């Protein structure tokens, strides 16, 4: 019952996902060969959510691992669990996508899209109540954007009726990669603002500045950043699989999240955070945690809250709490905070209670914030696109595969038009 | 003899009930595999030798809800037809639960209910349970409400649900779906028995002395009154009050059907070692603003007619001094309408006490329903948290995008209007 | 000339088999700028008001109306100045006729824009007049172009679509049988209502090129742009009563939600950001408080028979003034 489908793009996409589907086996009690040999039946009650029920008691993550460099998928093999993903569900291409998003849109991504789909349409078919797909990827690069926006398009139009919920990595303002990082960027959110229902804007410098300021890591790697990023993903998805006093699922989440249907973006978050050393001072209660996940030290996000106001927020609470105790916190953060929500909407939060805490917890809460700060995200991206775009840097690269120019002016249009709307509401 | 079929709808539904019948077999003595090592068949069917079960249906759109049910320890109790859900939830969405989902389920628990009624004669009405702030609770309720108005009519149809509190709240479209809701709940329903949360979580800190209240501890209490309103269906008293003379003595004008409830004592434990309870002391708690399950103040308004029952060790004489005491307390007042809005019944049987509770166990008690005009301020509240959300369309998109049309939010807001205004003309 | 807002309501005599129906009964009173909706729902009577600058009752006919306004707006489009006019209404309205009818709003105005346009020429003497047209219809979300016998991408670079047609008009006629195959291709919804039923928005776009041939202004040139928009009107679930039904209740109902949250945002001064938030929007944005006369007209029947969808007409469109 309202079942998600998994598709991983690109390598940031295919490890971020690794790290998710570690995560959430352990979850449901399932060993790195698939097997499961868990702690209670709630984790066989719902684990048809995420994945395929075998013979053997084996049980497949419903997912599928895309790129155009072979090696990605040895590589997501080579790893614990890597048994358990379906043999048949690689679905890769020869080439990389060159760090180009036309490459991997009108080119070489054509091609992987019409073989992905297919298996996403088998997966889908084999469904009995399917809820949505889940899509991880980064705007950064060719594959998880081109790839991703074209295959997430075909998706929502076969599938217009399921939740297309994406979580993607969002570039930095600083710590770039590519000269075109811009373009990319630029030229997936023209499409992202059409395709996808749910956005999570998962921000690779604020990820990096939180395991290096309040997890204290010395030298973090990528690993690292996966942990807090599958912290939010299984965070999402939690009364899904795991029941509680205040049940809830993604079309609740979306229906109270989202007032004006173009404001699906959004800054993950998770508490409680704490360094290893930290931990001896921890005040393991509701007010803990919620003095942590409205600290806006601790958002994923190179915007800072603190600067604007919120539309919308939500929480979902999981493990030893009282709802009276939940309540009113939130109360209490809404008056104490009042200066920092939008004065429309009677009453900025929405809850949910799970009776089961992540495992090692004694309760945690998942944080996600509709957030009028946001616009900086869309708005610095726009001034290093116009930037590129208005030399014609690097278009010979992206014309040179049969992109017009009209489609840079409306990609630029589309995000300029996305940043005035969300600062509208400040 | 005489009966209820019970009906419940959403989570909130769902765990009510739970909890409600969880007091419902501790007061008869059944045991969760439906045996008892009578008034019992009031709800509880005869089914064979060794054997009762409750008559009841359960509905959620999203699988879980009846799955915890399927799954407790009552598992035994229940015949599993009773058990029904959807496959995805309303999402909070009353379009959803009206026009989208609850579309189908609703045949399947009509043909439930129907089976129930068929079995049995004293059928004098139904009892659901629902939130104005949810979709279950509001779309798929209010779907099933109209229904159940045509397929049976005559029969009582009586609810208990959960209004939005002052500040607490859920959820943000929650404006909505109250104000929908209240727009069939108007010309459907014969009696509303109206439940805050914010307004009992408060009651559980002062009353029950419980610093950090769950949704047991909300129930508990909720289950209580419900237990009171059905004592004189279950058993013997000194003043019989029947249901339906209830509902005789409760209205006095068609459009007015809104009760507000209290009960007393609540007074924890440990409290109960040291508390005079006597029958003019506890009549005397119950007119107290601060001991009502829902947010209002009496003070700043007047009583269009009261109810009290008593439970327990009372003695009619004594029952009739505390009102008579009552009367003279000029702080409270009533309707010029109703010079005779005093009524009284007493029950032989006292409450009882669910295992681990905080509420103690008393000889005398008092459950009492009230009706008053004191009751706008509820509404009031609802009108500006719903105008803001309405004036920028704010998520209607969500509700449109089910087949809801965009005047269906203007005529439940107009109705709506109407409402808090005949309990204002009516407050003479 | 430019965007003010003018309101019109159209009461229609009772068709057939609304006056067989014993819900005949008219509870609609028109006064020249307000209606008065007699309510009797739960018997509780009130004079329910709603404001227009038209409020034309079931004895107003199409060449009144054209006088009363359209009359006014094409000559106003005719000086150089856009025009966007959209049409609401209700089902059994034969508004899918109305609109073009043979005389229907884009007949009549056709007529009188060539029957001006051939006096004008004659007092420059051409005019160089020339007009485009188009029939973009919106079906699922989809662009249909029906002027045309696919890909039809909208971009801006210069509001346009890519591979829309462009017809250039000389003449009255050459519109009547473009629109006589054009309708031919209106594609439908299996309704309760109507198994025929058009499931679309439809802009039909009569674009003028004007160009002032005095011995002075020779040199400008200003374009008539005349958006004659068919919004399908809001479905009532029960009518269609599937999967085209929940197609079109987004397509339509949110798109005309969208609309409404347009033309408030519009009239509150708080503009702009709704241009983008449907196609539609974005098409007509050029109506959006620039230098386009607007225009909405709407069509009900009086009988009690109707009236709740006549409540839900009335709502909309009332609106558009009361947001
Ligand atoms: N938070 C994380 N970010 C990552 C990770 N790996 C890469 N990235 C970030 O994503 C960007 C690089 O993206 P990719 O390797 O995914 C490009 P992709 O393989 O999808 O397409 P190609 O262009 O074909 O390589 C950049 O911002 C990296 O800094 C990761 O494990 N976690
Ligand atoms: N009193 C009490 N409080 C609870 C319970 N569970 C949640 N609440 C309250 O009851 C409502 C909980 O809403 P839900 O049950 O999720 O609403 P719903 O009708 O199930 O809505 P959907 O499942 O979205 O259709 C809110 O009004 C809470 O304040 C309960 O068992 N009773
Ligand atoms: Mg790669
Ligand atoms: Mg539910």
């Amino acid at each position: 019952m309202r079942e998600i489908v998994h598709i991983q793009a690109g390598q940031c996409g295919n490890q971020i996902g690794a790290k998710f589907w570690e995560v959430i086996s352990d979850e449901h009690g399932i060993d790195p060969t698939g097997s499961y040999h868990g702690d209670s039946d709630l984790q066989l009650e719902r684990i048809n959510v995420y994945y395929n029920e075998a013979a053997g008691n084996k049980y497949v993550p419903r997912a599928i691992l895309v790129d155009l460099e072979p090696g990605t998928m040895d590589s997501v093999r080579s790893g614990p669990f890597g048994q358990i993903f379906r043999p048949d569900n690689f679905v890769f291409g020869q080439s990389g996508a060159g760090n180009n998003w036309a490459k991997g849109h009108y080119t070489e991504g054509a091609e992987l899209v019409d073989s992905v789909l297919d298996v996403v349409r088998k997966e889908s078919e084999s469904c009995d109540c399917l809820q949505g797909f889940q899509l991880t990827h980064s705007l950064g690069g060719g594959t998880g954007s081109g790839m991703g926006t074209l295959l997430i398009s075909k998706i929502r139009e076969e599938y217009p009726d399921r939740i297309m919920n994406t979580f993607s990595v969002v570039p930095s303002p600083k710590v770039s990669d590519t000269v075109v990082e811009p373009y990319n960027a630029t030229l997936s959110v023209h499409q992202l603002v059409e395709n996808t229902d749910e956005t999570y804007c998962i921000d690779n410098e604020a990820l990096y500045d939180i395991c290096f300021r309040t997890l204290k890591l010395t030298t973090p790697t990528y690993g690292d950043l996966n942990h807090l990023v599958s912290a939010t993903m299984s965070g999402v998805t939690t009364c899904l699989r795991f029941p509680g006093q205040l049940n809830a699922d993604l079309r609740k989440l979306a229906v109270n999240m989202v007032p004006f249907p173009r404001l699906h973006f959004f800054m993950p978050g998770f508490a409680p955070l704490t360094s290893r050393g930290s931990q001896q001072y921890r005040a393991l209660t509701v007010p803990e945690l919620t003095q942590q996940m409205f600290d806006a030290k601790n958002m994923m996000a190179a915007c800072d809250p603190r600067h604007g106001r919120y539309l919308t927020v939500a929480a979902v609470f999981r493990g030893r709490m009282s709802m009276k105790e939940v309540d009113e916190q939130m109360l209490n953060v809404q008056n104490k905070n009042s200066s920092y929500f939008v004065e429309w909407i009677p009453n900025n939060v929405k809850t949910a209670v799970c009776d089961i805490p992540p495992r090692g917890l004694k309760m945690s809460a998942t944080f996600i914030g509709n957030s009028t700060a946001i616009q900086e995200l869309f708005k610095r991206i726009s001034e290093q696109f116009t930037a590129m775009f208005r030399r014609k840097a690097f278009l010979h690269w992206y014309t040179g595969e049969g992109m017009d120019e009209m489609e840079f002016t409306e990609a630029e249009s589309n995000m300029n038009d996305l940043v005035s709307e969300y600062q509208q509401y400040q | 003899m005489r009966e209820c079929i019970s009906i419940h709808v959403g989570q909130a539904g769902v765990q009510i009930g739970n909890a409600c019948w969880e007091l419902y077999c501790l007061e008869h003595g059944i045991q969760p595999d439906g045996q008892m090592p009578d008034s019992f068949n009031t709800f509880f069917s005869e089914t064979g030798a060794g054997k009762h079960v409750p008559r009841a249906v359960f509905v959620d759109l999203e699988p879980t809800v009846i799955d915890e049910v399927r799954t407790g320890t009552y598992r035994q109790l229940f015949h599993p037809e009773q058990l029904i859900t959807g496959k995805e939830d309303a999402a909070n969405n009353y379009a959803r639960g009206h026009y989208t989902i609850g579309k189908e389920i609703i045949d399947l628990v009509l043909d439930r209910i129907r089976k129930l009624a068929d079995q049995c004669t004293g059928l004098q009405g139904f009892l659901v349970f629902h939130s104005f702030g949810g979709g279950t609770g509001s779309g798929f309720t209010s779907l099933l409400m109209e229904r159940l108005s045509v397929d049976y009519g005559k029969k009582s149809k009586l609810e208990f649900s959960i209004y939005p509190a002052p500040q607490v709240s859920t959820a943000v479209v929650e404006p909505y779906n109250s104000i929908l809701t209240t727009h069939t709940t108007l010309e459907h329903s014969d009696c509303a028995f109206m439940v805050d949360n914010e307004a009992i979580y408060d009651i559980c800190r002062r009353n029950l002395d419980i610093e950090r209240p769950t949704y047991t501890n909300l129930n508990r209490l909720i289950s209580q009154i419900v237990s009171s309103i059905t004592a004189s269906l279950r058993f013997d008293g000194a003043l019989n009050v029947d249901l339906t003379e209830f509902q005789t003595n409760l209205v006095p004008y068609p459009r007015i059907h809104f009760p507000l409830a209290t009960y007393a004592p609540v007074i924890s434990a440990e409290k109960a070692y040291h508390e005079q309870l006597s029958v003019a002391e506890i009549t005397n708690a119950c007119f107290e603003p601060a001991n009502q399950m829902v947010k209002c103040d009496p003070r700043h308004g007047k009583y269009m007619a009261c109810c009290l029952l008593y439970r327990g060790d009372v003695v009619p004489k004594d029952v009739n001094a505390a009102i008579a005491t009552i009367k003279t307390k000029r702080s409270i007042q009533f309707v010029d309408w109703c010079p005779t809005g005093f009524k009284v019944g007493i029950n032989y049987q006292p409450p009882t006490v669910v295992p681990g509770g905080d509420l103690a166990k008393v000889q005398r008690a008092v459950c009492m329903l009230s009706n008053t005009t004191a009751i706008a301020e509820a509404w009031a509240r609802l009108d500006h948290k719903f105008d803001l959300m309405y004036a920028k369309r704010a998520f209607v998109h969500w509700y449109v995008g089910e087949g809801m049309e965009e005047g269906e939010f203007s005529e439940a807001r107009e109705d709506m209007a109407a409402l808090e205004k005949d309990y204002e003309e009516v407050g003479v | 000339s430019c965007v003010n807002i003018k309101v019109i309501v159209r009461c229609r005599p009772l068709n057939e088999k609304e006056k067989n129906d014993i819900n005949n009964e008219e509870v609609v009173r028109i006064n020249n700028n307000e209606v008065i909706l007699t309510i009797n729902r739960n018997n509780e009577i009130y004079e329910k008001k709603y404001s227009f600058d038209y409020a034309c009752d079931k004895d107003v006919d199409q060449k009144t109306l054209f006088n009363n306004y359209i009359y006014q707006i094409v000559d106003e489009v005719l000086q150089g100045f856009n025009c966007t006019l959209f049409c609401y209404g209700q089902t059994g309205t034969g508004k899918t006729y109305t609109m073009e009818g043979k005389t229907g709003l884009i007949f009549r105005v056709t007529k009188r824009i060539f029957d001006i346009l051939n006096k004008r020429k004659e007092e420059k003497i051409m005019y160089d007049f020339n007009i485009k047209i188009s029939y973009l219809e919106i079906y699922n979300e989809e662009l249909c172009d029906l002027l045309s016998s696919m890909k039809l991408r909208i971009y801006e670079d210069g509001l346009n679509v890519d591979k829309l047609e462009e017809k250039s008009i000389n003449s009255f006629e050459e519109i009547y049988y473009i629109i006589c195959s054009a309708i031919k291709k209106r594609r439908t919804a299996e309704t309760a209502y109507n198994k025929k039923s058009s499931r679309s928005h439809s802009i039909f776009t009569i674009t003028l090129i004007i160009k002032d041939i005095n011995n002075v202004g020779e040199s400008i040139t200003k374009i008539g742009k005349l958006n004659l928009v068919d919004l399908a009107g809001s479905e009532n679930a029960l009518k269609s009563s599937l999967k085209i039904r929940q197609q079109e209740s987004c397509n339509i109902n949110q798109s005309l939600l969208t609309l409404g949250r347009v033309i408030n945002s519009l009239i509150e001064n708080s503009s702009y950001i709704p241009y983008r938030d449907s196609k539609l929007t974005r098409l007509l944005q050029d109506s959006l408080g620039g230098k386009t006369k607007t225009f909405i007209v709407a069509t009900i029947s009086p009988s009690s028979l109707c009236i709740d969808e006549t409540l839900s007409t009335l709502d909309y469109v009332f609106r558009a003034k009361n947001i």
